[PDB]
């Protein structure tokens, strides 16, 4: 999953 | 008494950008807004900032637009535009240097510039009170849930390690130097 900032 | 641009245009700029990211699928935003992820993308200067502009859930959005537009707000009445300008820039490419440097180049979102913010506004209070500008107690609690909930990876979600970190110590060397 793409990592939240 | 209201948000003034910057606030502002940060908010629209977010919002389009979510918009576009329901319509077109997350993964074409992220290839035309993404940290370069290929050597033929280094001179895309955008890039560099971009990454803050997006968001990948309605509650990933909220949060980080609530706290830009309290802290964000804050900043830009106290010590104007151009100082909200200042640290924006300089946490978006800070965070993302970091981010990229830990786990590569996908990922996204304003929470690096929110972690300056909180940084930035608590220690410029607590070391530069004539200022004008501080966190107020209760607030301190909750950014200190925050951020707490970084460290720990309380939210449910696959976390920008690098960029919390690398924001929030920039948010503090900036007020550190500001408080001179």
């Amino acid at each position: 999953r793409v990592r939240h900032a | 008494e209201r948000a003034g641009p910057v606030t502002w245009v940060m908010m629209i700029a977010c919002v389009v950008v979510f918009i576009a990211m329901q319509i077109l699928g997350d993964q074409e935003v992220m290839l035309w807004l993404a940290w370069p992820f290929d050597p033929t993308l280094k001179f895309e200067f955008w890039r560099y900032f971009t990454h803050a502009l997006m968001h990948f859930s309605l509650m990933h959005i909220l949060f980080n637009l609530l706290w830009w537009w309290y802290l964000g707000g804050a900043v830009e009445k106290r010590l104007g535009s151009g100082k909200l300008i200042v640290i924006t820039l300089i946490s978006a490419l800070l965070s993302g240097y970091v981010q990229q440097k830990f786990s590569g180049p996908w990922f996204g979102g304003l929470s690096g510039v929110v972690y300056a913010l909180m940084g930035y506004v608590w220690l410029r209070g607590e070391r530069d009170p004539q200022s004008g500008i501080y966190l107020q107690r209760g607030l301190i609690i909750f950014a200190l849930i925050w951020i707490v909930a970084g460290w720990f990876d309380l939210f449910g979600m696959s976390m920008a390690n690098g960029a919390h970190i690398a924001g929030l110590a920039v948010g503090l060397a900036m007020a550190f130097v500001d408080s001179l």
